[PDB]
RNA sequence: CACUAUAUUGCCGUUGCAUUUUAUGGC
């Protein structure tokens, strides 16, 4: 079962936006679905997957993380 | 009035602040409990585990599911767990439910990560039962662990560490919470989520055996190795650690006391419990207690020796000559006694007191200061002859009034060797002190 | 010949005994009996299995 | 002088039992008074260690004898059940010996300890 | 990579041939590397010793360059001069890579076994798995070598012939 | 949850009932 953590939480209301580096744990998953992944993060937050936006991923090597 | 803010503030918005608040250090009487043993004729118990409901938990709806009455689970090991009924406090502890393994609980691959079979392979080693009151986990030298439900002991799923040497030394539930720090001896800590009934997340990083656990409200894990004389402070919410050495040489503590009294070097951090987010407490092989923050690495305050040392042996069994002047020499003075390390130690959150036991028979009571950087005796606990295993605290009473009970699990050998040296008359079983005010 | 399975398993208990029993009334310089009685009361309880 | 003359005090005593845990780790140590003997006379052991409480003491004292006599180094330590739980094991041991390996990757931690107690004695 | 000044010694060819068969190498460009890097950290640990002693570039980089070596491992915090830098060599430095290490900490029975599972993805140093054999690791993680949590000599899945002769079995 | 309702300790030594009671020390 996968857990994802956020981390670095600046919030910017320059663009009403809060902005931070997501990292997900997925010990024996392939990957974390980024829709599916933002749905969660979404439910973590306030509301909103379609409002909820991240882009950014890259799997460190050995996987895991 | 101004009583009633301060009693809605105490409420909990101090304990989500994370500081030591409850105080009742010199409000508490110690000299004149009532110190009940209760003998359990089920070979070196090992572990004991309270739970008591938690009332209104942070909102309402009181507790969770009888309806308000406490629990104490314990762990032998000859592979029998135990549920004990608690709540009627000046009364002893009376047994309710059990739950063995034989060797029919070993399984036929053997040799991969399948250990499904329900029950034990062998020396379950410790108990932790979840603060929802459903499920009690519990792990030992078989490199399982175990949901049992909390009403019939029935194996709701079976955990196994997938590890050729994961023997699971220590489990600590995060309070208020079913997530869950199991302390693997392949020098690793895992998490599990226990709802969820699956592994979150496992750190490794430490160094030794990682012999003990403790964790609190807020993500943190203090763990101690042995035979590395640290201990590990885990943030996970952002991964990282901290490591707070020993560091107490025998030489300079000769330096601080020659201005005007025999200690020794120190083996092995053995048991650990935190006091707050922000100090803990351990407890080592040369009986030191140490008082720890979260901003320094030496010790704050570390009590010296602390339930005395052993006796040395006669003159009998020592070396077999007839004369007693050789076989006074041969006990080489005072330069082969060694300290009674300590074996368990607990603090109660938030609070101005926690307890430290080992075989001298006694449990000691300890009293932090206002300031934070010392402690002090607080009394005596005589009624538990034996090793102690594991020290649970159960409250009871007021806002402000208060009536405990210290649960010891007593055995007559340490909870994970054998390494005795000759203890008298020790019997198994749970030393329960009920002290009020 | 001497030393007098079942009878193997408490022949090598006997035989370690009685060195160690040796080691204690040699390097001893001047021996007692006490641990050779305790040594013959741990091996008594010992055989008792049968 | 009484009989266990090389005791060691407490932080020598220490850095022996933590090498004594990892030997043991890494399947380098041979445990017990006859297996210490038995390597002893095999000839591979780099220095052996004794627990100076044990009940009584001649049981282990056997071993100065043989090991002083084929130039190994022997230390003793004031506890049996601190050199169980160093061994890694349940029961107390009281005297342990450190094979020779050139495999080891503990060479260096064993040497600095032997040149530590061939001063001591 | 560092080519010799004179390369084709009958010494030097049984030199590469002894250091390649007892630590388990490849070719000898592994030797050339290690044996650059050793010759740059000595060429510049012998002109701080030939300048004046209680100089703070000399007391300052020296400390730093024997602070380096002891946590790499090759320099043994007994010796804590910088001389002892000039007297340290290229085995000191192949001694610490990941392959021989794995192969001293047991668990390998063999250099080129060692240096086999390590390439397999098998061994995992602490957290993070590696796949490459001149890895140095430091004198913390000297022990934190494990195998992998996601591979089948850890606690993972049996692999692939395991579970394909598993179900040649079922037939 | 609602029912149906079925009517001190593994061994060894103990205070004490108007059967429980009760805290000690041997494996």
């Amino acid at each position: 079962a996968v857990t994802i953590r956020t981390r670095k939480v600046i919030s910017n209301p320059l663009l009403a936006r809060k902005q931070f580096v997501v990292d997900v744990l997925h010990p024996n998953r392939a990957n974390v679905s980024k829709d599916e992944l933002r749905e969660k993060l979404a439910e973590v937050y306030k509301a909103e997957k379609d409002a909820v936006s991240v882009f950014g991923f890259r799997t460190q090597f050995g996987g895991g993380k | 009035d101004k009583d009633i803010i301060a009693s809605r503030l105490k409420e909990d918005v101090a304990e989500q602040q994370g500081r030591v608040f409850r105080y009742f250090g010199d409000k508490l009487l110690i000299s004149e409990a009532k110190q009940s043993f209760t003998r359990v004729g089920e070979n070196n118990l090992t572990c004991i585990s309270c739970f008591q409901p938690v009332l209104n938990k942070y909102t309402f709806e009181e507790s969770s599911n009888n309806k308000g009455r406490l629990f104490a689970y314990t762990v032998s090991k000859d592979l029998q767990l135990t549920k004990y009924d608690i709540t009627d406090f000046s009364k002893r502890p009376k047994k309710l439910k059990y739950a063995k393994g034989g060797a029919k609980y070993i399984p036929t691959s053997k040799h991969e990560y399948e250990n499904t079979t329900e029950g034990h392979y062998d020396e379950i080693l410790t108990v932790a039962a979840s603060p929802d009151g459903k499920y009690v986990v519990t792990g030992g030298r078989d490199r399982k662990l175990i949901v049992w439900s909390t009403e019939s002991l029935s194996p709701v799923k079976v955990i196994p560490t997938k590890d050729r040497r994961g023997e699971v030394l220590s489990l600590a539930f995060r309070k208020n919470s079913d997530q869950l720090y199991a302390s693997c001896a392949d020098f690793k800590i895992r998490t599990y989520s226990i709802n969820q009934f699956s592994q979150l997340e496992i750190l490794y990083g430490h160094h030794d055996i990682v012999e003990d656990i403790s964790a609190l409200a807020m993500e943190r894990c203090v763990t101690v190795g042995a035979r590395d004389r640290t201990a590990m402070l885990w943030k996970i919410p952002d991964e990282t650690r901290l490591t707070f050495r020993g560091g107490d040489e025998p030489q300079k503590l000769l330096r601080r006391w020659m201005k005007e009294p025999l200690f020794f070097c120190e083996g092995s951090i053995d048991v650990v419990s935190m006091v707050d987010d922000f100090h803990f407490i351990t407890g080592s092989d040369n009986g030191n207690i140490c008082l720890w923050s979260l901003a320094k690495k030496k010790p704050i305050f570390t009590e010296r020796i602390a339930h005395g040392i052993l006796p040395e042996p006669s003159f009998n069994d020592i070396s077999g000559e007839t004369d007693e002047e050789l076989r006074k020499r041969q006990l080489q003075g005072k330069k082969l006694l060694q300290p009674f390390w300590i074996t368990s130690l607990y603090a109660i959150p938030y609070s101005n007191v926690f307890i430290s036991g080992s075989w001298s028979g006694s449990l000691k009571v300890w009293k932090i200061s206002d300031n934070l950087r010392s402690f002090e005796l607080l009394g005596e606990l005589s009624g538990a002859k034996g090793v102690v295993t594991k020290i649970q605290v159960v409250e009871s009473g007021k806002h402000g009034k208060e009536k405990f009970r210290i649960l010891a699990s007593i055995a007559k050998e340490h909870r994970l060797g054998r390494w005795i040296a000759n203890v008298s008359g020790a019997r198994n079983g749970i030393y329960s002190a009920v002290i009020d005010q | 010949g001497a030393e007098k399975k079942n009878k193997g398993r408490i022949s090598r208990y006997l035989a370690n005994k009685c060195s160690m029993a040796s080691r204690i009334d040699n390097y001893s310089e001047e021996p007692s009996n006490v641990f050779g009685s305790v040594l013959k009361k741990q091996v008594e309880q010992r055989l008792e299995f049968y | 002088n009484p009989k266990a003359f090389p005791l060691a005090d407490a932080a020598l005593t220490q850095q022996i039992l933590d090498v004594v845990q990892q030997a043991a780790n890494l399947r380098q140590l041979k445990k017990g008074a006859n297996e210490a003997t038995k390597t002893l006379n095999r000839g591979i052991s780099e220095f052996i260690i004794m627990a100076a409480d044990c009940e009584p003491i001649e049981i282990l004292l056997h071993l100065p004898l043989l090991c002083e006599d084929k130039n190994v180094p022997y230390v003793f330590v004031p506890s049996r059940v601190a050199l169980g739980r160093a061994c890694g094991v349940s029961r107390p041991v009281i005297a342990a010996s450190i094979t020779t390996n050139d495999a080891s990757a503990i060479k260096t931690q064993i040497y600095a300890v032997k040149d530590k107690i061939e001063t001591l004695l | 990579y560092s080519t010799p000044k004179r390369p084709y010694e009958s010494s030097r060819l049984d030199a590469e041939l002894k250091l390649a068969g007892e630590f388990g190498l490849k070719n000898k460009k592994e030797i050339y590397r290690i044996s650059f890097q050793l010759s740059k950290i000595r060429r510049a640990a012998r002109d701080l010793l030939t300048r004046d002693e209680k100089d703070p570039k000399r007391l300052f980089e020296g400390n730093a360059l024997i602070r380096r070596l002891v946590r790499v491992g090759v320099l043994s915090e007994d010796k804590k001069k910088l001389d002892y830098v000039l007297a340290l060599k290229v085995e000191d430095f192949l001694e610490r890579r990941l392959q021989t290490q794995v192969y001293k900490l047991g668990l390998a029975k063999s250099v080129h076994h060692a240096r086999v599972l390590i390439t397999q993805r098998h061994i995992a140093v602490g957290k993070q798995i590696v796949n490459i054999p001149s890895f140095m690791v430091r004198l913390d993680s000297e022990k934190h070598i494990d195998f992998a949590p996601t591979s089948p000599f850890g606690g993972a899945r049996p692999g692939r012939v395991a579970r394909r002769n598993a179900a040649r079995k079922a037939e």
